[PDB]
């Protein structure tokens, strides 16, 4: 019911009592998945039943000035589980990305294809978010997805999407 | 590492059936002896939305015509017709316009036309870039004539013309239905200002007019979990 | 405070910061048409501000359509009406001016020939509806129906694609947390060199919150968002013999 | 009822207690106006879809050699509406003919056509047309028209006045 | 008939003879202004037509303010409204065509700062009663006496002056015998290089018949005049900051 | 008449909290290097007792 708005791109990010839980969290695969599915990369790689190359990701926080924190975003590769835990996120391939002195992290995921379980990108919480008085704790990040220079294609085929009247 | 598949004329130069065309030999209302086609890009929905990836587009175009003949059937099944012709003659933008079967229109001289006997390899004739402006609009934000009157989003400029079809030979004495297959495929494709794809279904072939449809198909939650 | 610079173009003076990130729209800048070409150099090259606009938590967006923007706006608006052929490049400065203390983010995209979506669908379009010249049209957030209406909703953007893929065209991105202004400088497109001014609108600047303004219990509720405009190499067709 | 006659080619002008009236005038459309339909050069174009260039008009008066006046032939350009009058004419694109010294006025008008309302031609007084004792007040003016040397055509069609027995 | 020579200014075109007598004003052509100088280069240097005029036996004669008479024709009466200061240099074909048959003769002047005398003395002129725009303000024979209106008698002009000495000025004759057009070329002329063009009138074009016309018991008993203008190197103030 | 110099809102001005709403512009005017004058005069703003 979030899907008809704009509401749909918008990731809540508040103040925690906790410390290890997890903000977001999406399979990674570029067509196949829901959340990437309409999405301009998706749709050019729905064209082609082959497909191969890799993936640049970009989060940037929507907050105010005087917001400050820190976010934990691991990638497990393919073949590998999903983490439960702050603590099993970190020994794996992560980035800590301070809001206080970037406003936008670029995460270029390595190799990924289907016919040259991909992976998963997760956001866990590592401290709260630390505002000062008369500033707003709820807040927003928002994704942006595009291809790298070393992305190819082999077969088109129609689109799953268009349905004849 | 190729990146030769993804050419705009590797995506767009393509053949594809793009409208079916009925007509007979011998009836009693005269219009059902003969049929035409207004030649646009807006019937396939693919080939729409794969040309509706960009604004400007600027092709050749040729055109193979399929043609199956089959016979209605009545009493008379026994007989020995010879081969049909068909012509297909080309209106280009700004021709005469036939109304009948035997009208002079069909005679005319600036209307380029193709005699084909049945059994031969089908036939084709290529259709160059034939419009005013430098490219056709896929898109157009105004008014044709005189805004507030005329169709909003018409763009006269890019007509690009239309087809007749009919059976050469006098009547015959049985019944024979003709079907063609229209082989659209456009030549030396050039796109500019490029957008993204449509996200709703189409409602009418003249307009971009749409019921709002989702951003994407909704999950149960936010955060993933194990399997 | 970080290297001001005082633009004055004609009659007019504008005030812009040192870094000013200027997105050109697809490389090209603004130049003449290299059946006789009339040229009004500068009398119609100032800047023209439009209103500011109110963006509270639950505004959804505006849209304005060129040049259609501009013809109340002096001697534009009369090259408007006494020629009968045009062409423009424009130059399009958004600032946004606020505190520390908000949030929020916004996309400024222009979109060449943004066919509209009607609201009921094999009905017909007012032009009040799509254009206004001054104080401009509002999106909606839900499925609107209103007779003889474009369809108002952000989720399509009135176009029937998604409001996300909109990054394809000339944009930038003002975050309130670091930008303060965004400016999109585009030149002329259209499949013929002069189209009518009256008839053809060239593309359509949109302006939409994705991340929504939202700030404390105690601060100013309502931020303004000031538009200026100003053409570049503008010509017509002019009325002589020869 | 001028048409089945030789009158359908004489223009009539004569002395007018008025001095801002209207000659004649005409829409500019070379093919499609009924005044140069049947024209030689409306002949040669109405074989083609497509045409554009420029076109010529040229203005003889026919009077005595003793008779003297001045006219306004004024031209509105596309999009331009007729003017109603000698001076909405004048502050356009306009022409002083004066009689006494040019039996001829040529006006090579610029860019039409016809996929490449095109404009007017109209004709105002100026002045009376002055006349000594024992010579006739009625006269006439007679039009020319052609192309020049940049008249283009791309799609041949057969005519539109040609109709099958 | 005798070389005739086709000018083309904008979207306008005017036939004119071989000889083509041009007076120009005191020797000096127009040219620009050799805080800042805006020009609209030519979309207002077109050929301005007013309407023919009327002239029986018993016509006195006509005049036109400038420029006052085209503030109603197109570009040029748009930047009198839109600019603030203003100045420009003129180009005034007179035509009358007549037959062989007609006689009279025509004095054309230019009187620059012809300050007009009222009808009633110590009272005062309305603006209707100097100029018109468009048809012009016809001249009495007699000593007129109206509600705030000009002094009309041929004898005096208007300024007090003998009508005989308004040779001084740039004239030409126009003899029905062997003329048939005057031309003459005015530079701008004022104290101050720029001055508004609303309030000040530049000069006055004066057309009197000193021969009246005179003709058979058949002919045609009216023969018009046709006056055509044209700006040449105009400009105004423009609006920016630098 | 030598002109007019206004200032028009644009946007509302944004605060976060615990920031006084209520703010103050002032102004400030000199000449430039190509400034003259012809005749003086006396000033008309001393009034003799």
């Amino acid at each position: 019911e979030n899907v008809n708005s704009l509401e749909a791109y918008r990731i809540p990010v508040h103040s925690v009592t906790e410390t290890g839980a997890q903000v977001f969290g999406f399979t990674l695969q570029p067509g196949a998945d829901t959340v990437m599915e309409r999405t301009l990369l998706g749709e050019i790689l729905n064209y082609y039943a082959n497909w191969s190359g890799s993936i640049k990701l970009t989060f940037m926080y929507c907050g105010s000035a005087m917001a400050t924190g820190k976010f934990l975003l691991a990638y497990s590769p393919p073949g590998a589980g999903v983490p439960k835990n702050r603590r099993e996120a970190m020994l794996g391939t992560h980035i800590i990305w301070d809001i206080g002195l970037q406003s936008s992290c670029v995460l270029c995921v390595p190799w990924i294809s289907q016919t040259h379980d991909a992976g998963f990108i997760t956001c866990w919480y590592q401290t709260s978010i630390v505002v000062p008085a008369e500033v707003q704790n709820q807040s927003v990040i928002l994704c942006f997805v595009s291809a790298c220079n070393d992305f190819s294609v082999r077969l088109l085929r129609d689109s799953p999407f268009v349905r004849q009247t | 590492h190729v990146r030769s598949e993804s050419s705009v004329e590797n995506f767009l130069s393509r053949s594809a059936c793009v409208y079916i065309v009925e007509y007979k030999t011998r009836d009693d209302t005269p219009d059902k002896m003969y049929d035409s086609w207004v030649i646009n890009t807006r019937q396939v929905a693919q080939l729409r939305r794969k040309l509706e990836f960009f604004t400007y587009v600027r092709f050749d175009v040729e055109v193979t015509f399929v043609i199956t003949s089959v016979q209605d059937d009545s009493t008379r099944q026994n007989t020995d017709t010879p081969a049909l012709t068909h012509q297909i003659m080309y209106v280009p933008p700004g021709g005469p316009i036939p109304q009948a079967v035997d009208d002079y229109n069909w005679q005319t001289s600036t209307n380029p036309s193709v005699f084909w006997t049945e059994g031969n390899a089908p036939p084709r004739m290529s259709i160059p870039f034939m419009s005013v402006g430098n490219a056709y609009s896929n898109f157009y934000d105004g008014w044709s004539h005189f805004s507030q009157t005329g169709v909003y989003g018409f763009n006269t400029l890019n007509n690009m013309g239309k087809l007749y079809f009919r059976h050469v030979n006098d009547k015959t004495i049985s019944p024979i239905t003709s079907k063609v297959r229209i082989y659209f495929k456009p030549k030396h494709v050039k796109a500019w200002v490029p957008r993204p794809p449509r996200l709703c279904e189409y409602t009418h072939k003249d307009n971009v007019d749409f019921e709002p449809k989702g951003v994407t198909t909704s999950r149960t939650q936010l955060t993933i979990s194990n399997s | 405070s970080d290297r001001v610079r005082s633009i004055t173009l004609g009659n007019s003076t504008i005030t812009t910061q040192e870094s000013a990130n200027v997105v050109v729209g697809y490389g090209v800048w603004p130049d003449y048409l290299s059946d006789q070409p009339t040229q009004p150099d500068v009398a119609t090259c100032r800047f023209y501000t439009l209103d500011s606009v109110s963006w509270m938590k639950e505004s959804q967006g505006w849209w304005w359509k060129f040049p259609d923007a501009l013809r109340d706006m002096g001697l534009f608006g009369q090259n408007m009406q006494y020629h009968y052929l045009g062409r423009s490049g424009y130059t399009i400065h958004v600032q946004c001016n606020a505190s520390k203390f908000h949030q929020g983010c916004l996309l400024v995209v222009c979109v060449p020939e943004a066919e509209m979506g009607a609201a009921n669908i094999n009905e017909k379009i007012n032009r009040e509806h799509l254009s206004n010249g001054e104080v401009a049209n509002t999106f909606s957030g839900t499925k609107s129906s209103n007779t003889n209406d474009v369809q108002q909703a952000v989720f399509n953007a009135g176009m029937g694609v998604a409001v996300g893929n909109l990054t394809i065209f000339p944009h930038q991105w003002i975050n309130l947390r670091t930008n303060n202004c965004a400016t999109i400088v585009m030149p002329y497109i259209n499949s013929v060199p002069m189209d009518n001014m009256f008839r053809h609108y060239n593309f359509t600047l949109m302006i939409i919150p994705f991340a929504k303004l939202d700030y404390a219990a105690g601060s100013s509720t309502y931020i303004p968002i000031t538009v200026t405009v100003a053409p570049m190499c503008a010509e017509y067709n002019g009325l002589r013999l020869g």
